[PDB]
């Protein structure tokens, strides 16, 4: 039950698409970029909140952040 | 991809004494994942939770408890062995979901499809302060 | 205090004789063993922070590094802790025993 | 299995070793030193050690017989005095080298 | 279960019961809240504190009436030992009942700490029924706040938000009634009542409408003659009960102490709160409430513009700022009463209020450290409150130019300046206290850089100490200020200050220049690391966005390079233990300085104060052998409480340890293992818990080991002050 | 006098402690043989602890009634009663020598930034010229006053700030 | 034209970033309508260990 928004300074690197375990992250069309490509965050229901995809980013700041918030099964990472 | 392929709950799984690390109390009550993939040879191989098994010429399946440790393995046999595992999640009532290959392409190769989810127009900071929003939830948003 | 309120007699009235620096170890131990703490109990995010305002001052007066001031790594953070923690708690033991035994008794 | 039960085993130990430190602690602040753990009272003395310490005692006699004496006076014997001072002489366990053995263990 | 939150109730875990106890009186950050009901619910929880007040200190009242030596120990206060309240324990033995049964009681008892006694027996109390009748009063007015909270919450009685929004209401109201006519009618008690029960006159509601507290009565009031409440006051030779040496003064300036109660004199402190009745009620008057006179507080500040620009717009922007922050209210509030809890402890100890008092050592102790930790603990929420300000309830288009603003600019200033007076003030400290470690080592203790503090020395010298021999204004008969307040103060506060032994301005040396100094260092590095966490809250360069993450939160990730301990809750957390560290020397300095008084030698801290191992030696392992033997092998002491308390103490300090050196992860792989132990045994299965354990959270392990640190701090302390001071009587 | 303190010489307990310490050596002295090395050692130290207590006197120190030489800071009481050498003076013989640190560094890395690859002159230091700027730091303060009326010592604004 | 110059150095206003009020060579300049088109390319790292960054036109302006 995380928050994960991306922002206008994405470049199209994919690098935190690769990074990111549990797919919480895909790539979608967009005209802003050289790449035309952008990010997305279509399922944050199984983001555990791990926070690699924002050290992936490799802009001045951060066009993707990982806003924590409220735990769940799926976010405390339990097997059990 | 084409079309989902529905689970095939009868197929033969890897070589594995057993281990600790398998599925508790929650798999049979909660939900559970399972992972496919189609191998050409006899080969060995790391698992997520334990030590190592050996696959089998065709299809192959495993279960786990939590999605990472089927993704975990997905890295590995993309990487090493260079394969195109799926895995779904099943649910204590019976029901199943295809979660990975969504679309069939990975999520690292775009698709015309695919729509945008949760993508702010603007820069990161460039945002209100939560003085203004401080009586309900979000300044994010 | 048997062990230590007692055996630590020789230890402390030390000064002013030839085991005057078993009473100075005895207490430089315990000046690192605490300076440790300081590295276990916190974080390199306020360290980095406050490294920041500091090069402010160093950039006002044109007398700064090139080489760019970075606060101690998590890791090294609590190596350098149980490194001083372990030379602090050891290094007492091995004033307050030389000094407690060479003054037999 | 093997953290699991190596858990359960230090947890044994922690409460049946340390807490028994507490209880004579607490025996005699209250002005109970009669239910407190030691020679003059309740007492838990090593019985497997003591046991060795006389058979490798009275080796010499009969499993060792050209030894002319022990390996060591700690097993048993006579002081052996230096200079006025002793170097070894024979150490006895008690209910408190009952309660140290286990707190290492 | 959290109803207020239920982002926290469909949490299956554990951290929902913890979670749930820490944001239970935030009351902000609740589901479904409102500005009004912010502060309706408030000012009901409000009431809440009080009720536990005035029934805590009914408490106190009924179990020494009950079970103290009060009529006891008025007759003789100076030998008899107070009792606080009765034991019963059945895990004693007959040899601890026989050593705790100290006291003229029956069974074992508590000795007291706190000075109660002295406090209720200056004020005219001389009976254990009085504390009986008094026991119910307070308890009924603790019920009448709890129904207050009640109804001021109905449908009706519901107070509107303009309403408290009413600031010139509310001081002319509070400074005046709260303040002013409080400290008149205790001027009409000491008058009425006490002064008569020190002069052997027992005034009670029987008869102290028949009773006048003058001869005269109100006629000199009227007529203007109000020097003859001052006409004969208490002469030197007075016992405090008796009327042997009494006079019928009910005002005066006499000033000192009396001489055999070392303590100040009553009638000068009726005198005093009448003073400032008539203060608080004129300032009462100032603002503007419904009618057409008075100020407003807006104008003020929009006015208090400097023309140049040295602070821009200066203090505009700033009345809506405050009056709708509720933090900032806090800060400021915790600021003020923060200080004043630390003059509460430096100003009794030097000037005596209570009766017997000064000779009760161990009593003078505790109230001074309590106070000064208490001190330290609510300067650090003023601060940490102040923080949560500048996320929450800040708005910089609003505060535009303002002084507010000009701070938040050049922060990197503050903060390098700050920085810099603590590494010059800690390296010149320590390197003075080493240097004559090491000197003294080898011999020479006439090598050591010993300076005397000279401008201390200065004041005392010009506030009347004839020692040190600078010959000041107020040292020199020749001054007007000697002549002025010569008929008044000046005979007496001499007398006094010029005593060596007293608590009132006591001579100074080189040792106690190291200590100020010391101080020092720690106050401005405290107030660094709290200053950092505030004007930082917003943003930092490693984290340009943390107003949009909260006060408080675990970290932004291993990523640039590491961002573990960034919050300002993180800062608050550090500066706790250095807050301890600070009030740990000042307290050090307080109790030995004292006892080489008490105790006759004080050539003991002169000599020994100006090098560290005479701390350890002198101080330390010295005065902890009465205590160490309060449980000896060969019997027990009365004792024996503090030093398992002692040790007690030593160990919650070291438990905490664990939390703040041992992270989480190590700990939730072990949990996991415990689970499946749990799971595979045969019979345990059968049982499955409700709520998932985890481990504790990162923020809250933070929270658990200081908690576990600071509580071992004060036991080991307490146990350690009491005791020694207690065994040696002196 | 002031502060209520006399001076060393005149004090009881200043030569209390001399002879208390002096006897500690004798008693050690009377073990070895005369002309032995630890007694030559002990000798000299006598001889020293015999000139620190004379030369403390002679210098018109301010001793307390335990026995040791207090210090005093303010410069006027320094200069009135001629203890100026003891805290007044150890003030401007530190920032003299502090002041040259600064100087030099500052020097050094203003100059070395001018270059290509900085960094890699911090941790390979150029040790001529570390020489050259250590050996011109003499008049610190003339370049500071020079630097500071040009207006060359602070930057304006050019720097990071965080909001 | 566009913008600025190749090889041209210029000053950062942007307040999030970790050189705000500091000087970059500008590596290229894109001309078909993007956002940020400015690449810029500093001597210093940034805390993660990047020293580019794509700017705009507005938040970029001339040296000291
Ligand atoms: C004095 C401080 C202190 C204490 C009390 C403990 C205690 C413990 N540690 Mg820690 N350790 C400490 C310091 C301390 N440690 C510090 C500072 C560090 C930092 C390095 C470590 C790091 C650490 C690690 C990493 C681990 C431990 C483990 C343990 C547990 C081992 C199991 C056990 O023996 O419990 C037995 C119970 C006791 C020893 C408590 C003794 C006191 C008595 C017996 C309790 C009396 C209860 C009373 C009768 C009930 C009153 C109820 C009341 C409400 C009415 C135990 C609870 C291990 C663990 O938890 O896994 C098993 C673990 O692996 N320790
Ligand atoms: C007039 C006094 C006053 C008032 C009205 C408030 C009001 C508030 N404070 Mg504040 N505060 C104060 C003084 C005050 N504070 C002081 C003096 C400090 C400095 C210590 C703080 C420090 C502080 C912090 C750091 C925070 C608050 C927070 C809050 C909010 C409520 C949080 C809550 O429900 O916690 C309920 C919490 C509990 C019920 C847990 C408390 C448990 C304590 C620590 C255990 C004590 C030890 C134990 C009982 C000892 C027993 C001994 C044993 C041997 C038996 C609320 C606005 C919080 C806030 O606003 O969040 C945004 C917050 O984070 N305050
Ligand atoms: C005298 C101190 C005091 C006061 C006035 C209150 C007052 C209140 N508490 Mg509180 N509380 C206190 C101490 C206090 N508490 C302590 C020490 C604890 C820890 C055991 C709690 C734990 C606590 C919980 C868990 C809850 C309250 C709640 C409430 C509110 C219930 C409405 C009546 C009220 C404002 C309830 C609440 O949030 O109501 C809005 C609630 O759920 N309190
Ligand atoms: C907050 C106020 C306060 C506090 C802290 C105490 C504390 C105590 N009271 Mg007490 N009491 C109080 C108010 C208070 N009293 C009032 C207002 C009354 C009047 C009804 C009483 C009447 C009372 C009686 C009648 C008894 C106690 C007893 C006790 C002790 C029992 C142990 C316990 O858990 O409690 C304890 C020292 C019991 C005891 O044995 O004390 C030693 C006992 O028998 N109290
Ligand atoms: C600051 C004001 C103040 C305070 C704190 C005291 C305190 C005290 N007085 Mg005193 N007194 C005062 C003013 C004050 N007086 C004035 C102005 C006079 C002149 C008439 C007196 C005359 C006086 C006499 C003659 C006697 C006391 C006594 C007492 C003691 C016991 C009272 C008791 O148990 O309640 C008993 C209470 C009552 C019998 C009823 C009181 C009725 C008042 C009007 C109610 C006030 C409630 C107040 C509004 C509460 C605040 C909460 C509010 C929101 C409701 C106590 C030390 C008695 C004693 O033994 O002292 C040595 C005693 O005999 N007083
Ligand atoms: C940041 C440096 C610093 C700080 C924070 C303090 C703080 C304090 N000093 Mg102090 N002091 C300092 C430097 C400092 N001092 C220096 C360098 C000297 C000369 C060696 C002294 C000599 C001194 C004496 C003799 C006494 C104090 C005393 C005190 C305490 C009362 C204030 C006072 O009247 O002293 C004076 C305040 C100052 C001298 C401010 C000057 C600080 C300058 C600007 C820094 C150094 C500049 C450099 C030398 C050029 C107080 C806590 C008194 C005390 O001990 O309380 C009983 C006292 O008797 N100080
Ligand atoms: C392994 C053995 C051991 C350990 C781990 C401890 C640990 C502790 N003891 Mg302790 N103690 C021990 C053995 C031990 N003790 C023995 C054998 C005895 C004799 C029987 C004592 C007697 C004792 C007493 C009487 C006290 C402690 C206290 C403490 C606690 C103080 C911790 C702290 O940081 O406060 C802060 C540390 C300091 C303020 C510095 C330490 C003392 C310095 C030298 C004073 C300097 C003050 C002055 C201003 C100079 C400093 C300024 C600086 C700039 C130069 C601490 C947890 C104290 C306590 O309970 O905590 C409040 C306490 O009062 N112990
Ligand atoms: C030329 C080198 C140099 C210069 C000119 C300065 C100058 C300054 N520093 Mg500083 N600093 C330096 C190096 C330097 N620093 C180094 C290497 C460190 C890491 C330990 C620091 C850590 C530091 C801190 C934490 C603080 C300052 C602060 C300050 C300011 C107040 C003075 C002070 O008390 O600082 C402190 C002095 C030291 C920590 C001693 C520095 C170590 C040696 C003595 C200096 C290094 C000289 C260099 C290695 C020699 C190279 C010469 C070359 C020819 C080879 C001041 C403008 C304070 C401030 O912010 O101002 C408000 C402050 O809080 N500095
Ligand atoms: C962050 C924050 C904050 C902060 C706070 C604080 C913390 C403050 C402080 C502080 C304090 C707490 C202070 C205090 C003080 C005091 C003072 C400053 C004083 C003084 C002085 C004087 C004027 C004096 C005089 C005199 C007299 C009267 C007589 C005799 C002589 C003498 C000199 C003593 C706030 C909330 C605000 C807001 C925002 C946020
Ligand atoms: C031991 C330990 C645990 C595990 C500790 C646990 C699970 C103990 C808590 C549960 C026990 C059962 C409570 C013990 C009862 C308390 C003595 C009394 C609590 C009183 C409250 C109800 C008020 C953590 O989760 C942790 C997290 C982060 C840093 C350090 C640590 C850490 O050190
Ligand atoms: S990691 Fe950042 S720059 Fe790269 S594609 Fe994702 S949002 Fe864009
Ligand atoms: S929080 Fe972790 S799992 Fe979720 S998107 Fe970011 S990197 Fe992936
Ligand atoms: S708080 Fe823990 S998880 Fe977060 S950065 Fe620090 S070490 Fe890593």
């Amino acid at each position: 039950a995380h928050v994960v928004k991306i922002y206008d300074t994405c470049i199209g690197c994919t690098q935190c698409v690769r990074a990111c375990p549990l797919d919480v992250l895909e790539m979608v069309p967009w005209d802003g970029c050289k790449a035309a490509q952008m990010a997305s965050s279509p399922r944050t229901e199984d983001c555990v909140g791990c926070k690699r995809c924002e050290t992936a980013c490799p802009t001045d700041f951060l066009s993707v952040r990982v806003y924590l918030g409220n735990e769940s099964t799926r976010s405390l990472g339990l097997a059990y | 991809p084409w079309k989902q392929p529905e689970l095939d709950p009868d197929t033969p799984s890897p070589i594995f004494g057993g281990s600790t690390g398998g599925l508790l109390r929650k798999a049979q009550v909660e939900e559970f994942y399972v992972i496919t993939w189609e191998s050409p040879k006899e080969q060995i191989f790391e698992m997520p939770t334990g030590g190592a098994a050996i696959m089998r010429k065709g299809p192959n399946l495993l279960k786990f408890a939590r999605k990472e440790q089927c993704m975990a393995l997905t890295t590995q046999l993309r990487s090493k062995f260079r394969q195109t595992p799926c895995f779904y999640r099943v649910y204590a009532d019976g029901k199943v979901q295809y979660l990975h290959p969504k679309d069939g392409v990975y999520p690292e190769k775009v698709n015309a499809g695919r729509v945008g989810v949760n993508q702010n127009m603007r820069s990161i900071g460039k945002n209100v302060d939560p003085i203004k929003v401080v009586k309900f939830t979000g300044s994010e948003p | 205090r048997d062990f230590l309120w007692a055996q630590s007699s020789q230890v402390i009235q030390s000064y002013g004789s030839a085991l005057s620096a078993y009473g100075l170890m005895f207490l430089g131990a315990h000046f690192v063993w605490a300076f440790s703490l300081m590295f276990l109990f916190s974080g390199r995010g306020y360290w980095q922070e406050l490294i920041e305002s500091i090069v402010w001052a160093h950039n006002k007066l044109r007398v700064a590094p090139s080489i760019q001031p970075r606060a101690l790594s998590i890791t090294q953070g609590r190596a350098v802790g149980v490194a001083h923690y372990l030379l602090g708690g050891i290094a007492t033991t091995w004033s307050f025993f030389l000094a407690r035994i060479i003054a037999v008794g | 299995a093997i953290i699991s039960h190596l858990n359960w085993v230090s947890i044994f130990l922690g409460f049946h070793s340390f807490g028994l430190y507490i209880h004579n602690d607490t025996m005699s602040a209250l002005g109970r030193p009669q239910d407190m753990f030691s020679d003059t009272a309740i007492q838990l003395q090593p019985v497997f050690a003591q046991w060795i310490q006389n058979t490798h005692f009275t080796a010499p006699q009969l499993t060792a017989p050209n030894a002319l004496a022990a390996t060591s006076l700690t097993w048993g014997g006579d002081v052996v005095a230096v200079g006025g001072k002793v170097a070894m002489m024979p150490i006895a366990l008690g209910t408190s080298d009952f309660l140290v053995h286990h707190i290492h263990a | 279960f959290p109803k207020f939150s239920q982002g926290l109730a469909q949490d299956p875990s554990t951290r929902r019961i913890w979670y749930g106890l820490a944001t239970a009186h935030d009351f902000e950050s609740h589901d479904g809240m409102t500005e009004e009901n912010l502060y309706q619910k408030i000012f009901a929880s409000h009431f809440g504190q009080l009720a536990i007040i005035f029934l805590w200190t009914s408490g106190n009242l009924f179990h020494v009436a009950w079970q103290g030596n009060f009529e006891q120990w008025v007759t003789d206060p100076i030998h008899v030992r107070p009792i606080a309240h009765a034991i019963w324990d059945p895990h004693f033995g007959q040899p601890a009942v026989e050593a705790f049964t100290r006291g003229g009681a029956s069974g074992p008892v508590n000795i007291a700490t706190s000075g109660v006694y002295q406090w209720w027996y200056t004020i005219g109390l001389r009976s254990n029924q009085e504390l009986y009748v008094s026991s119910v009063f307070l308890a009924l007015v603790s019920a009448v706040f709890l129904f207050a909270g009640w109804l001021h919450l109905q449908p009706n009685f519901q107070p509107s938000l303009s309403w408290f929004k009413d600031a010139e209401s509310r001081l002319n109201h509070h400074l005046a009634g709260l303040f002013g006519v409080s400290s008149l009618a205790w001027t009409g008690h000491l008058v009425h009542v006490a002064i008569p029960e020190s002069r052997g006159q027992h005034v009670g509601w029987d008869n102290f409408l028949s009773v006048l507290p003058h001869p005269q009565g109100l006629t000199p009031f009227w007529s203007g003659n109000w020097a003859a409440y001052a006409q004969n006051p208490d002469t030197a030779s007075h016992a405090f009960g008796t009327a042997d040496g009494s006079g019928t003064a009910i005002l005066t300036f006499l000033g000192g102490f009396h001489p055999q109660t070392q303590s100040l004199w009553l009638s000068d402190m009726a005198h005093h709160h009448l003073a400032i009745a008539v203060l608080f009620i004129v300032a009462g008057h100032m603002y503007r409430t419904n009618f057409g006179i008075g100020h407003r507080l807006e104008a003020i500040l929009e006015a208090h513009t400097p023309p140049a620009g040295g602070l821009g717009a200066g203090h505009k922007g700033l009345f809506h700022t405050v009056n709708n922050s509720l933090h900032f209210q806090l800060g400021l509030a915790l600021a003020s009463v923060g200080t004043i809890t630390s003059l509460v402890a430096q100003h009794m100890y030097s000037l005596p209020p209570y009766a017997y008092l000064a000779v009760d050592f161990t009593t003078q102790a505790s109230l001074y450290t309590h106070h000064q930790y208490i001190a330290g603990f609510i300067m650090c929420g003023a601060f940490a409150h102040g923080a949560i300000f500048f996320i929450r309830d800040y708005d910089p288009e609003q505060n535009k130019g303002n002084v507010l603003a000009r701070v938040l600019d050049h922060k990197e200033a503050i903060i390098s300046h700050l920085s810099w007076v603590s590494l010059f003030l800690g390296f010149h400290t320590l390197g003075l206290y080493v240097h004559n470690d090491v000197v003294q080592a080898f011999g020479t203790p006439e090598k050591q850089i010993l300076i005397e503090p000279v401008f201390a020395q200065w004041i005392q010298a010009a506030q009347g100490k004839s020692l040190y021999g600078f010959d000041l204004l107020l040292a020199s008969s020749s001054s007007p200020a000697y002549s002025a307040g010569q008929s008044l103060w000046l005979p007496g506060w001499l007398e006094a200050i010029n005593n060596n032994q007293n608590s009132l301005f006591l001579t100074i040396g080189p040792g106690d220049f190291l200590v100020h100094h010391a101080i020092a260092l720690g106050l401005h590095t405290t107030t660094l690391i709290l200053v950092k966490g505030a004007l930082d809250a917003r943003g930092s360069k490693l984290m340009p966005d943390k107003k949009d993450f909260g006060y408080s939160f675990p970290c932004d990730g291993p990523g640039r390079g590491g961002t573990c301990d960034i919050s300002a809750y993180d800062a608050f957390y550090l500066a706790v233990f250095w807050m301890l560290n600070t009030i740990g020397w000042v307290t050090f300095y307080w109790h030995w300085k004292h006892l080489t008084l008490w105790q006759g030698n004080v050539s003991q801290f002169d000599e020994s104060s100006t090098y560290l191992m005479g701390w350890l030696r002198d101080y330390l392992w010295l005065n902890s052998s009465q205590l160490i033997n309060g449980y000896n092998p060969f019997g027990m002491n009365s004792l024996s409480v503090w030093a398992w308390t002692f040790l007690f103490g030593h160990l919650v300090y070291a438990t905490g340890f664990m939390f703040l050196i041992s992270w989480r992860g190590y700990w939730q792989e072990l949990i996991e293992t415990l689970v499946w132990a749990h799971e595979k045994t045969p019979l345990a299965n059968l049982v499955y818990w409700k709520d998932k354990p985890v481990a504790l959270s990162i923020v809250q392990a933070r929270l658990v080991g200081l908690a576990h640190f600071s509580v071992g701090y004060i036991f080991t302390y307490a146990a350690f002050l009491i005791a020694s001071t207690a065994g040696r009587f002196g | 006098d002031i502060a209520g303190l006399t001076p060393c010489s005149e004090s009881k307990a200043y030569n209390k402690l001399e002879r208390k310490e002096l006897k500690v050596l004798d008693k050690r002295l009377k073990q070895y043989e005369p002309g032995s090395a630890p007694y030559l050692a002990l000798q000299a130290t006598k001889e020293r602890t015999e000139n620190r207590f004379k030369t403390y006197a002679k210098q018109g120190l301010l001793c307390g009634n335990d026995g040791l030489p207090h210090l005093i800071s303010d410069p006027g009481l320094a200069l009135r009663f001629n203890h100026a050498g003891e805290v007044f003076i150890p003030t401007f013989g530190f920032l003299y020598v502090a002041g040259y640190i600064g100087h030099v560094g500052r020097q050094y890395i203003i100059l070395s930034k001018e270059d290509a690859k900085p960094t890699d002159k911090e941790i390979i230091l150029d040790v001529p010229l570390a020489l050259k700027l250590a050996f011109q730091g003499w008049a610190w303060p003339l370049a500071s006053i020079q630097e500071l009326r040009n207006g060359s010592l602070l930057e304006k604004d050019e720097n990071i700030t965080v909001s | 034209e566009i913008g600025p110059k190749r090889g041209s150095l210029v000053k950062v206003l942007r307040p999030e970033s970790y050189w705000y009020n500091q000087v970059g060579k500008v590596v290229s300049v894109d001309q078909s309508g993007i956002r940020y088109p400015v690449v810029v390319r500093f001597e210093n790292q940034n805390y993660a260990g990047v020293s580019t960054n794509n700017y705009a036109l507005d938040e970029i302006e001339e040296v000291k």
